[PDB]
């Protein structure tokens, strides 16, 4: 997962979970990458799938 | 199975839009971005109950897809959860609407604009969308947007979440019904 193209103003809402370094399961890549941007690059990917 | 219930592809989970039919052939509508590259659909995460196979998909530009039921025994309710759907209608600014999805359940709000352009990036731009102040979260894609007993649209995407509030864009269902020559029931 590469978030360099973010942020994006909108995301589609399919469910394909990713687990963030904050222990939160992000619903999809777009949601995860937008949160990475919002954290000013502090949030990272833990693993693919649910936390 | 009814509008708003979970549907699983090989890639992920979305929500069933509306059950529709043509002659004696039953299908269900969902988001195009969910049907894109999907062949078979199941009713559960275990992939043990087959629903059907993708018959059409339109995304980006539009955001709708249709799946032909192949499961003969499964009930195909013409409802959204328990709510009966009897017709389809065009969205209007200020219209009170309700969305049901497999992750967040049922949430309500209003239509705040029409013919909106949504850029999902990488060339995935969709046009003519209904904008609302209803929230939606991953898994809710394809779920129905309705108003009373009227079918209005299919969940495409947006931003925010249900806790803080958000903005969600929907594909007008009329366009999809017309494209596939099907109707709600």
């Amino acid at each position: 997962v590469d978030c360099s193209e973010y942020p994006k103003p909108a995301c589609t809402k399919e469910y394909r979970p990713l687990c963030g370094s904050d222990n939160k399961t992000y619903g999809n890549k777009c949601n995860f990458c937008n949160a990475v941007v919002e954290s000013n690059g502090t949030l990272t990917l833990s693993h693919f799938g649910k936390c | 199975i009814s509008g708003g219930d979970a549907i699983y592809s090989s890639t992920g989970r979305c929500s069933l839009g509306f059950n529709v039919r043509s002659g004696s052939t039953y299908y269900f509508l969902t988001a195009g971005h969910c049907t894109d590259g999907a062949t078979t659909w199941w009713a559960n995460s275990a992939r043990t109950t087959v629903l059907g196979t993708t018959s059409g998909s339109s995304f980006p530009n539009n955001d709708y897809g249709i799946v032909r039921y192949t499961n003969t025994t499964i009930p195909k309710d013409g409802t959204v959860g328990g709510q009966d759907i009897t017709s389809a209608a065009n969205a209007t600014v200020g219209m009170a609407v309700t969305r049901r999805g497999s992750t967040t359940g049922t949430h309500s709000g209003s239509v705040t604009a029409l013919n909106a352009t949504v850029n999902y990036g990488g060339g995935d731009v969709v046009y003519g969308m209904i904008r609302t102040n209803v929230c939606a979260e991953p898994g809710d894609s394809g779920g129905p947007l309705y108003s009373g007993t009227r079918a209005i649209g299919l969940t495409s995407g947006g931003s925010g979440n249900c806790s803080s509030g958000g903005t969600t864009f929907f594909q007008p269902v009329t366009e999809a019904l017309s494209a596939y020559g099907v109707s709600v029931y």
